[PDB]
RNA sequence: GCUCAACGGAUAAAAGGUACUCCGGGGAUAACAGGCUGAUACCGCCCAAGAGUUCAUAUCGACGGCGGUGUUUGGCACCUCGAUGUCGGCUCAUCACAUCCUGGGGCUGAAGUAGGUCCCAAGGGUAUGGCUGUUCGCCAUUUAAAGUGGUACGCGAGCUGGGUUUAGAACGUCGUGAGACAGUUCGGUCCCUAUCUGCCGUGGGCGCUGGAGAACUGAGGGGGGCUGCUCCUAGUACGAGAGGACCGGAGUGGACGCAUCACUGGUGUUCGGGUUGUCAUGCCAAUGGCACUGCCCGGUAGCUAAAUGCGGAAGAGAUAAGUGCUGAAAGCAUCUAAGCACGAAACUUGCCCCGAGAUGAGUUCUCCCUGACCCUUUAAGGGUCCUGAAGGAACGUUGAAGACGACGACGUUGAUAGGCCGGGUGUGUAAGCGCAGCGAUGCGUUGAGCUAACCGGUACUAAUGAACCGUGAGGCUUAACCU
RNA sequence: AAUUCCUUGUCGGGUAAGUUCCGACCUGCACGAAUGGCGUAAUGAUGGCCAGGCUGUCUCCACCCGAGACUCAGUGAAAU
RNA sequence: ACACAGGUGGUCAGGUAGAGAAUACCAAGGCGCUUGAGAGAACUCGGGUGAAGGAACUAGGCAAAAUGGUGCCGUAACUUCGGGAGAAGGCACGCUGAUAUGUAGGUGAGGUCCCUCGCGGAUGGAGCUGAAAUCAGUCGAAGAUACCAGCUGGCUGCAACU
RNA sequence: GCUCGCCGGAAGACCAAGGGUUCCUGUCCAACGUUAAUCGGGGCAGGGUGAGUCGACCCCUAAGGCGAGGCCGAAAGGCG
RNA sequence: AGGACCGAACCGACUAAUGUCGAAAAAUUAGCGGAUGACUUGUGGCUGGGGGUGAAAGGCCAAUCAAACCGGGAGAUAGCU
């Protein structure tokens, strides 16, 4: 249930390949606080869709 | 294969799965607003809305079934005087669901949910 | 349905209480016997005086079924029981007379035509 | 001189046992499996007395010989003793044909029927139980048949441990005893998260050469291929009677496989109700928590079988055994050397699924792109700013889609999901109130109340624009068509 | 037979079928009288067999509820 | 070896049901076990339910399933006369009313009687201890309703038995 | 702080044993905790245990040990 | 009254699964046997390696038992690797 013979790290590269983390890239930016919230998200203060949100 | 089905075990059994449901609906309208994860808050929709609708009619009966679920004198106090007749238009939809950030602890999608009215 | 190892109350004055199935017969390696099929039996409990004994071989027609059968609009007929009627082994003709209890349609053969005439109902 | 007879004499004195075991080494040497061989066994061929009523060749076929296969019991000791780790069963198989069943034919001492024997033929199929640990085998009952073998006497990094080999114990027998066995009898630790190859599924990258969105072509590959019984023909052909077809048609089944919940049912800890114990709600009432969902009675949608439908095929092409035809060598004759026509579940298709990564990378339809420039080794080039389309991805509501990806619908010009409204279904007459009853309780209001995924509507709530990626006319050569 | 090689002895009971089981026979391969012999109520987490009851053990699995498995975030081994 | 599902002497130990220090739910008191969030595949582990058949599975009823309580009735072969035996196998169990100041049996005196002068003896036996059985009615499919709680019988080897 | 769940002849409250400051407060988060930590039995500093009646010690002996002389034994030493 | 029966505490460890680099260098879960006695248990003593103890297996003697552990002879010897 063990290696035969140790991987190259070559080989040990490979399997690294899909492993790189997707950007974000598509941070909309708020119409009236304009900040750099998540499309579908809150801002950091609680704006959304140009609108004082979270009452807070 | 879950073909058509309902539902979300939310990695609990069915009783502590309703029971946290009985508190997290009273916990909402105490306060109006609450912060919790996203899968949570998706499916408390479907537990605060029946007992919005239950409170836009009134009678003993359904202050005896709201009281039946929820078990609290303080919560069916605050509902069926106050939340009913502010909801008495609405067709359905008193919750309002925003997508706050992440929970740096376990990295869990949190969320916001509240009423719709919320009016100050 | 019925299969190997099961046991059959009898349906006729044969002179047998209890009879188990031992083989189903009509096709090799067939797992079940609905109301219209042979099976070989084994007889597991007689009355003294009857046409039988206990511990011979031969056939019997299993008439009445716990699981029943279905009719060709959906219905079903599903009785209180499993019972048969016992045969001769080489002729198929049943050995007792008198038959008690219903018996179904579906029993309709040329060769349980004289069950059909001896049963009381349906 | 006595003893070295193991006779170059370990000094002239020295018998056994062990699976509590241990250590050093060996595949230098055994047991399992492989390899070489093929005596023995298994199969086939040759000769043929003779039996067979006559008739050797219908069949055997003594006596003998010539080979084949590598499945029996053995021979050798080549691989392994710094481990190839187990007898059988179980789950799951694959291949060979020396074929058990089904199919196609030849001959008879084959009337028919039903069999006998031989040849061709591997596609599918090829029991359930009783005793034994068993393989085997005997028996019971079936079935169209319950084929012979190779695969480390297939399979134990897949399960089991009964057998068999551990330390306990007893019987009989042998030995003075320790213990032993052509012996049997109870009990007795079966370890491993998969790197690679392999296989079953599912994606990413780039390429396919201008890019993108779809529909197919089809190389090639895989699945599938079983059959019983009854009736019509017909009780006809045939027959001495008794019996009793072929061929062709149709219905109805067993096993198996694919597919689907309309019905029959299963489950349904998210739906309704009953009820025991107990705690809390200040008490009763009414509810809620826990005791495996506390214990249970029903039950929607899904999923699902025991349920319900469907399939095997026909036919076509070229063939095997075999049947021929017309026909020379060999005036004849002859199935054959020329040629020509039939002839199987076999073979290539037909039927269903996958399928252009088939680098030989296909085809058709459609949509989008027609910038100013510097630069150098004027290169299918890069760089600067300007434009960035068709479309795509991400994000979001999500799904009878799904492990994750992927795939399908929708994203407000919107019914995607939740909620809501009505319906349906399921559960069986809520709560409260009023009457009668000593009361438990019962009756009226009430086929009520409450309803999870289901069905039809409804934007009440949540799917915000836009951004990001993707470009700017598509190398060279030759040829044919037009200036 | 906890002992019997031959052997699954032979006969009878039980079973549709019984190398195990119970009774019997006697040729006791190789029983035998305190290395105790033959029975024996009760008792036994004892060996073997049969029957009723009862059931997913099985025909043949089907569905559902939880813990992992799978994905994301943090930490982070092992034989070889 | 660890912030390890293990082991560690003595005392205290309530409420409801219950025979009980069993068990179920709770009090006092103490805790949610020191990685979570989603997903709701194959397969594994811990469990719930099952149409029809019911040991046909297998080395073997291994495991599960089932039996399981109280009162009353009834109980074989065999036997060392103790047993076997709770053999086997049956019937009633909930709740509410009366039958009957809760009957039967029961301690026993203020009291009357009593002598050697007795937190006293005899008597009715009050007061009261007081089940259960029976009759009538009522509810549910199910009344020992949960947890808890024997599977049973027959033949035989061996050993007496704990 | 407000609800919810679990144990409850215990996962409760106290002593002996054995450990040895782990007890309380201020303060800090590198390392230790199988993750994060402004949290802690972790680092750092300060503080905390008061007895004629509790326990020990003390008086008395059990099993047993040691043992003036004594007896035995190469020595050591053994028995008493 | 009982080396009596059923059955918790306590003690023991028959069956099965899980585990097998485990939570654990023999445990957990589900059921089981004894449970007023040849019982069990706290504290403190006495018996020691070819000996102690043993309801007897050759079991246990500090996770070690055909003979403990520590040190020494000892760098034993090793026709073997």
């Amino acid at each position: 249930a063990v290696q035969q013979n140790k991987p190259t790290r070559s080989k040990r590269g490979m399997r690294r390949s899909h492993d790189a983390l997707t950007a974000v890239t598509s941070l909309s930016v708020d119409k009236t606080s304009g900040e750099k919230h998540l499309r579908h998200h809150i801002t950091a203060d609680g704006y959304y869709r140009g609108r004082k949100v979270i009452a807070k | 294969m879950r073909h058509r089905k309902s539902g979300r075990q939310l990695n609990r059994n069915s009783s502590h799965r309703q029971a946290m449901f009985r508190n997290m609906a009273g916990s909402l309208v105490r306060h109006e607003i609450i912060k919790t994860t996203l899968p949570k808050a998706k499916e408390l929709r479907r537990v605060v809305e029946p007992l919005i609708t239950l409170a836009k009619t009134d009678s003993v009966a359904n202050r005896r079934l709201a009281f039946a679920r929820t078990r609290d004198n303080e919560i069916v106090a605050k509902l069926f005087n106050e939340l009913g007749p502010r909801f008495a238009s609405r067709a359905g939809g008193y919750t309002r669901i925003l997508k706050c950030g992440f929970r740096a602890g376990d990295n869990a999608p949190m969320a916001y949910i509240e009423l719709v009215d919320r009016s100050e | 349905m019925i299969q190997e190892q099961t046991m059959l109350n009898v349906a006729d004055n044969s002179g047998a209480r209890r009879v188990m199935c031992i083989k189903v017969l009509g096709g090799s390696h067939r797992r079940y016997a609905g109301v219209g099929d042979i099976i070989k039996i084994t007889i597991k409990e007689a009355i003294p005086r009857g046409k039988v004994k206990k511990g011979d071989v031969l056939k019997a027609v299993v008439v009445r079924t716990k699981k029943g059968v279905r009719r060709p609009d959906g219905s079903v007929i599903r009785f209180d029981g499993n019972a048969c009627v016992l045969l001769n082994n080489n002729s198929e003709q049943p050995i007792g007379t008198r038959i008690f209890g219903p018996v179904t349609r579906e029993l309709r053969s040329e060769k349980f035509m004289k069950i059909i005439s001896l049963a009381p109902e349906v």
